[PDB]
């Protein structure tokens, strides 16, 4: 009955916050100033559970090891092993002196599956282990008032309905219902994505529990001020608790690479059983009994199973994941390394993902001129002009009149990433002055503060008077900051290049348009002013006690505005541009306010400059918004309030007719609804986030990307990829590698799928032509799992043939990893030539040793007989059993060598899919070593002492090594002219039939 | 007699070829 | 998704008609060229070998030693009474000796009377085709006494005390070289050491050697071996209807209703052996005359 449990969790939360203090205390039974008796607290603590989310579902290690032992590819190898032992049982119980070929082959296939499982499991376990080294869960004790006394207890010992007090810096324990605040501002960034610190007031403001100010939330941090509140929700019943529990209980889906491997097996077994059944009927039509034909059916089907392609594909994925871990972009799931490239719609988060989630001084005003400050996370941008007197005055106004200071350990840390104590706005100002104006320590103590005035509840103004240390004037320096509408009413002089001027409207209106420019840009602006107090009316001994009008409120000297906002990360805009260049639809999904979301969207690239929303056109024409046709608006902003009243068809139309979309004020549950709406179109989705609100969105997405440090633990676990460096450019690297390894997997698969024809054709014509067996089983093992392993592994290291970040994302319904152009190449054209070359070396060995090829027909009847030791060749000679068997095995060895010789050309042509081998170039050192080791190993297997005894591989007469050269050269020339016609004629024949 | 083949020399040459090609390939993947 | 068979916009089994013809025509031309290339190279390969001699002859260095009753497991188990029990043996013996009858060797243009006494090797020039079709020395069944007879169409052989003739693997240009007069313990054997390849049979262990009481050998002129006057072989092309030497072996005193192992080892310098091939040089048999 878990369906209903999950459905009641996909719904946005309800509440009872809108209640009078008396109704609240009556419903919960708690003293508003004394809380409750500790006995009542323990009575609830041992009644519903400690205030902590239920731990995640533990995943025992034998479960995921058994998981790696199964799947889709390893399962095909499992059914192959099963068929091997079934065929071996039949051959054992039915005929005399049965052979151990099928049994050794079955145990080899089982070993292949087990070893691949061990390696893949070791890799995924390594990812999870290095992930556990990031859980630095430090216990945090809450300040709870019970029985009339203040006590600090563990966060888990907190219960429902008890007074809890929070101080600026402390973390909100459970979901509180504020009862009394004192200029308290909390941080709803990790939960609701609200960037700027939202204040918390005891009065109910909004019907939505998330938007209202009478509710503090689990895992949120009280930035500044102090407050009180009654715990309404505790443990898993909390807001972030319901979000996390929803995240864990969601579906992961099927990755695109997995679906490609599955369809790949569909074609592999399709032709395998087609050949097996058609040859089963063919063998029965010839002469062989049901006993023999059944063994033929199993032999042909099992032979068409790429035994080593499993290890090669696993190593391929592991290599690309290694490169991902090199750039601090760790992937938890191995196949997740491919999903970024196949993505075609990225749903991103604003606060903490698209942005730095930190207030930063954006722009400044001076000399009626806008000066943009560097807002990069690492300070690698343009520096404004810092040589004017207006700046030397404005910088002192900000550095002095501000309740912001660095803490104790803030020494070795950089100027930006270091922690600042106080308001977020004051923190941004302190960092900007400490960065572009030397230091604020000696600059603040240089002007001894006399009397200050903090921020006011109404007409919010902050002023302070300081002594003047200049060596030319002893007049007192008074400074004040505040909202521009509060400072314009208290200003008459204006600073410019060092001198003063009146409040002429020619420049005052120029100040107003600048205020609306920085304000309309989604930023928060503040005004800074100062004035020289006359030391004749206020001498150096006079003390201006903060009571009456000791300072002139008006007639001040305005220096300039200072705006601020959370800026996007450094490589965020360029990365968004790269994704759009690759044809990836970028859609912003955030719960922040739309006025800021739209500005950041235009600032990073989600909304292209010039494109207009449905509201922008109505504003440019001064007409109602209900008149403009939505088709004339490319981009669109969708509010969460409006999103709640939407159907499936409406959301489908929103994504189909609008190319640049921004979802604002959307709840985490709505984020999940949006991700599902994107998946309904049939496109691969990647969700990039950091907060707990991104957990249900990262989980249901085809691939989730969590920020390694600025992210929450729940969204980090429910994700499929972690960015340990928080460099958003890693998404671009990922989408590039996902396409790169996709193409390389295609090349390597065509390589392993090419050798199947010369591996099976000997047995096929052995059944038809009744000739001695041309190729042996152990030799086939030496090819599939011996020589070919290094070349196929090296085929992963191939680079881009053209610009992959230029082509559009692959269509999942069209660009399959293994299409009929690969089957037409490997099974149809290259493997065919390789099989003919093998048979050529075969006939050479037998015709040179006395058995002319024409004489080999119908010879296997007496050839395989173990007692007819007088088998006439073409010259009338009599061959014993072991003598001719020595020739057959010393005929299997050059067939294997022939395979290596033709694999040289097949590897060189498979290395390039469209380019020429000279255009691309043999720059792949792993491939060079692949050919050297492949040939050296093939030679070693034939000339090592005792191989005709152990592996029954006998030494070769050197001329055998040259019987396969013309076939390899032919393979290379054919594929080269193939890629030449593909280049010169990109229309359709060579491209739509062979180019795979 | 034509009923004899110097298999030891061919075998020895093949083993030397296998040794040299492998050490050369190792030098190839060790570009220094 | 698996009913892509057809549509009103044409497709059959997956593609259209005009596409099926293009692919089929391409595959026919492609595979045709592949066939022609394989045939041309296989022809060059045929041009690298001659008609009178195999290029590599080292894989048949030690000639084999076969017998007439090609048993399923080199075992001779039958009943001295039931004629159908030993039918499979006699049938193969008569068919084998069907080409050795006096009527089969009647043409004097391809047959040459070697002699009643084993003589030295007979080299008929070189192996080229400059000379005509060489002659093949005759070998009448009378040479194998007590294992030939003048029977009718069916050679009534030995029911009790059976016969098992041995044959040396026909090898082109092979010149048998019997051991020197310094014979390193080759059991009882006649003094006709220089012009006949000796072949001596025996048991396999202390048990088999005791069960097998007496053995009687039959050959050319009464010698247990192969005469050198019938070697070397000049291939089937130059010497068709060639009759390699034969030598019979009869086991008179056997222990009826008992399976005993016999090892007929052919001796000589040019005769090698093999611990892996029990037929190279030597020869094994499991006789059991169960009554
Ligand atoms: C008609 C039949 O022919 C001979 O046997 C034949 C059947 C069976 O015995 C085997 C050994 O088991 C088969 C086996 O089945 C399937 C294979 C493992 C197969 C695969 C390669 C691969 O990669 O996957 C599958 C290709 C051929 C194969 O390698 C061997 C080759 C030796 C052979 O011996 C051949 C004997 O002479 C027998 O006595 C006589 O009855
Ligand atoms: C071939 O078989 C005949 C039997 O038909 C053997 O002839 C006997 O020989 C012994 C001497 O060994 C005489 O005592 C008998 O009187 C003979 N019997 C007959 C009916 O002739 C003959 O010895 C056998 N030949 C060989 C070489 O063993
Ligand atoms: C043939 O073999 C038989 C054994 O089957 C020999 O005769 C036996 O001799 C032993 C004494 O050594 C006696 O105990 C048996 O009773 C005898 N059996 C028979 C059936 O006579 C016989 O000597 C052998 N003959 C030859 C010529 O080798
Ligand atoms: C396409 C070209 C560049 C490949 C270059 C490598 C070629 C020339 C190498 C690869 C394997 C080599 C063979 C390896 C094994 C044997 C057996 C040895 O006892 C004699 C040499 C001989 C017969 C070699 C001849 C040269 C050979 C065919
Ligand atoms: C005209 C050109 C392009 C044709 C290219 C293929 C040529 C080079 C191929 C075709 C047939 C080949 C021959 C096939 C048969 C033999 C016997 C073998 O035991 C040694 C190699 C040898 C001697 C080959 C040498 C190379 C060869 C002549
Ligand atoms: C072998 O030696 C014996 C005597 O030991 C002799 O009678 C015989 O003629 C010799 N044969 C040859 C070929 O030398
Ligand atoms: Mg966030
Ligand atoms: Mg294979
Ligand atoms: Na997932």
């Amino acid at each position: 009955k878990e369906r209903d449990m999950d459905e009641l969790k996909k719904e946005v939360s309800m509440d009872d916050h809108k209640l009078s203090l008396d109704e609240l205390h009556r419903k919960y039974g708690t003293d508003l100033s004394r809380g409750l008796t500790p006995a009542r607290a323990a009575e609830i603590l041992a009644r519903d559970g400690p205030n902590a989310l239920t731990p995640p579902p533990t995943t025992p290690e034998w479960v995921k090891f058994c998981r790696q032992l199964f799947g889709g590819f390893s399962m095909l190898l499992w059914i192959g092993a099963i068929l091997c032992f079934l065929a071996y049982g039949i051959q054992a119980a039915t005929e005399e002196e049965p052979q151990n070929d099928n049994l050794y082959l079955g145990v080899v296939l089982s070993a292949v599956v087990i070893i691949t499982g061990c390696f893949s499991y070791y890799q995924e376990a390594k990812s999870s282990k290095i992930m556990e080294s990031f859980k630095n869960m430090v216990p945090q004790q809450a300040l709870v008032i019970r029985n009339g006394e203040k006590m600090s207890i563990n966060a888990e010992e907190v219960v429902v309905g008890d007074l809890v007090e929070v101080k600026g810096g402390d973390r909100i324990p459970a979901d509180l219902r504020i009862i009394s605040a004192n200029g308290c501002k909390v941080d709803n960034s990790s939960l609701t994505g609200e960037s700027e610190p939202q204040t918390r007031s005891p009065d109910f403001t909004n019907e939505n529990p998330l938007e209202t100010r009478n509710i503090a939330f689990f895992s949120t941090n009280c930035v500044e001020g102090t407050a009180r509140g009654i715990v309404v929700y505790t443990g898993d019943r909390t807001v972030m608790g319901r979000i996390a529990t929803l995240a864990s209980g969601l579906e992961g889906g099927q990755t695109p690479i997995a679906a490609e491997i599955e369809h790949f097996i569909h074609i592999i077994t399709g032709v395998a059983v087609f050949l097996g059944v058609s040859f089963f009927i063919l063998s029965l039509i010839l002469e062989y009994t049901w006993l023999e034909a059944v063994i033929f059916l199993i032999g042909i089907i099992v032979a068409n199973v790429p035994e080593g392609l499993l290890a090669t594909v696993t190593v391929c994925l592991t290599l690309t994941a290694k490169r991902m871990a090199r750039k601090n972009c760790l992937v938890k799931n191995l196949e997740a390394v491919e999903t970024l490239g196949s993505t075609s719609t990225i749903c991103s988060d604003k606060t903490g993902t698209l942005t730095q989630n930190r207030m930063t001084v954006a722009h400044m005003w001076s000399d009626n001129q806008i000066h943009e400050a560097d807002t990069t996370e690492n300070q690698s941008g343009v520096s404004f002009d810092k040589t004017s007197a207006t700046w030397l005055a404005l910088s002192r106004i900000a550095g002095l009149c501000n309740r912001a200071v660095f803490q104790a350990n803030q020494e070795n840390l950089p100027i930006l990433k270091r922690a600042v104590a106080g308001d977020a706005s004051e923190s941004a100002l302190l960092k900007c002055i400490e960065l572009c104006c030397g230091s604020v320590k000696e600059m603040r103590e240089r002007y001894t503060k006399i009397v200050e005035i903090p921020f006011n509840s109404t007409n919010k103004y902050q002023l302070s008077i300081h002594k003047n240390p200049n060596t030319a004037e002893p007049r007192h320096l008074l400074v004040m900051k505040g909202a521009p509408e509060r400072i314009l009413d208290r200003c008459s002089s204006i600073l410019i290049h060092g001198k003063e001027q009146p409040l002429d409207e020619e420049l005052k209106d120029a100040f107003q348009n600048a205020y609306l420019e920085l304000g309309g840009l989604g930023e928060r602006v503040l005004g800074f002013c100062h004035l020289f107090l006359p030391d004749e009316q206020f001498p150096e001994g006079f003390q201006f006690d903060t009571d009456d009008v000791n300072f002139p409120l008006d007639n001040l000297c305005f220096v300039g505005l200072i705006s601020m906002i959370d800026p996007p990360r450094a490589a965020v805009p360029d990365a968004v541009g790269k994704c759009r260049s690759a044809g990836i639809k970028v859609i912003m999904v955030t719960g922040d306010h739309p006025i800021t979301a739209k500005a950041i969207a235009k600032g990073v690239g989600i909304i292209s400059e010039g494109n207009e929303t449905v509201e922008d056109i109505a504003a440019r024409l001064n007409i109602p918004v209900s008149q403009v046709n939505p088709r004339d608006a490319k981009a669109c902003v969708v509010h969460g309030s409006d999103l709640k009243d939407m159907t499936s068809e409406q959301l489908d139309d929103i994504l189909k007719y609008h190319t640049e979309i921004v979802f604002a004020r959307t709840s985490p549950q709505q984020k999940l609804i949006i991700v599902e709406g994107c998946q309904r179109q049939g496109a691969i989705v990647a969700v990039t986030g950091d907060g707990v609100n991104d957990s249900p969105a990262s989980k249901k997405a085809d691939i989730g990307v969590a920020m390694g440090i600025a992210g929450s633990d729940v969204s980090k676990q429910a994700a499929d990829m972690i960015l340990l460096d928080d460099n958003f450019a890693s998404i671009v690297t990922g989408v590039e590698e996902g396409r790169l390894i996709f193409d390389n997997l295609k090349k390597s698969i065509a390589y392993t799928l090419t050798s199947n024809i010369p591996e099976i054709t000997p047995f096929l014509i052995f059944i038809i032509a009744n000739i001695p067996l041309p190729l042996g089983t152990v030799t086939i093992l030496c090819i599939d799992l011996g020589t070919d392993m290094v070349p196929a592994i090296s085929l992963a290291y191939e680079q881009a043939e053209s610009d992959i970040m230029k082509r559009q994302p692959r269509n999942p319904k069209t660009d399959k990893l293994v299409n009929e152009q690969l089957i037409s190449m490997a099974y149809g054209q290259i493997g065919m030539i390789q099989a003919l070359g093998g048979f050529f070396t075969y006939f050479v060995i037998l015709a040179e040793n006395g058995f002319l090829p024409i004489h080999l027909l119908g010879l296997r009847v007496n050839w395989d007989d173990r007692w007819i030791n007088d088998v006439e060749d073409s010259y009338g000679q009599q061959w014993t059993y072991e003598q001719r068997k020595i020739v057959e095995f010393t005929c299997h060895t050059p067939f294997f060598v022939t395979i290596v010789v033709v694999q040289w050309a097949d590897l060189v042509i498979c290395k390039t899919r469209r380019n020429s081998v000279f255009q691309q170039g043999m720059k792949n050192k792993i491939l060079i070593f692949g050919l050297f080791e492949e040939t050296a190993l093939a030679a070693f297997l034939s000339y090592c002492p005792g191989m005709g005894v152990a592996l029954r591989m006998y030494p070769l007469k050197p001329t055998w090594w040259f019987c396969a050269f013309p076939y390899s050269l032919l393979i290379f020339v054919y594929d080269e002219v193939r890629k030449l016609i593909i280049r010169r004629r990109p229309g359709g024949w060579v491209e739509k039939e062979t180019y795979y | 007699d034509p009923f004899y083949y110097d298999y030891e020399t061919v075998r020895n040459g093949g083993l030397i070829f296998a040794a040299l090609a492998f050490i050369v390939g190792l030098i190839i993947i060790l570009s220094k | 998704k698996k009913f892509i068979w057809n549509s009103e916009k044409k497709e059959f089994l997956g593609r259209t008609g005009g596409s099926w013809f293009k692919i089929l025509l391409f595959y026919v031309i492609f595979y045709g060229c592949l066939a022609g290339i394989f045939i041309g190279t296989i022809q060059v390969m045929l041009l690298t070998i001659s008609e009178f001699k195999p290029t590599y002859q080292d894989r048949v260095a030690p000639p084999g030693l076969t017998q007439i009753p090609q048993s399923q497991k080199t075992e001779i188990s039958f009943r001295p009474n039931d004629p159908q029990s030993y039918e499979s043996y006699v049938v193969s013996i008569v068919r084998f000796l069907e080409k050795y009858k006096d009527l089969a060797q009647k043409d004097d243009m391809i047959f040459e009377d070697c002699g009643n006494v084993p003589s030295e090797l007979k080299e008929r020039g070189e192996y080229n085709n400059e000379r005509g079709e060489r002659k093949v020395c005759r070998f009448r069944l009378e040479w194998l006494g007590n294992c030939s007879g003048l029977n009718d169409e069916t050679y009534g052989y030995k029911d009790g005390k059976p016969c098992v003739i041995i044959k040396l693997n026909r090898v082109l240009g092979f010149k048998p070289k019997p051991p020197k007069n310094e014979s390193l313990e080759t059991y009882p054997v006649m003094k006709y050491n220089p012009y006949v390849l000796p072949v001596h049979c025996t048991g396999k262990r202390d048990e088999d050697k005791e069960k097998v009481g007496t053995m009687e050998y039959f050959g050319l002129g009464g010698y247990p071996g192969f005469p050198l006057q019938y070697y070397p072989y000049y291939g089937k092309l130059l010497q068709p209807k060639y009759l390699q030497p034969l030598m019979a072996v009869q086991f008179t005193n056997l222990t009826m209703d008992t399976e005993i192992r016999i090892e007929c080892k052919a001796y000589g310098e040019n005769i090698g052996y093999s611990e892996k091939d029990r037929f190279q040089g030597r020869f094994d048999v499991k006789i059991e005359v169960k009554s």
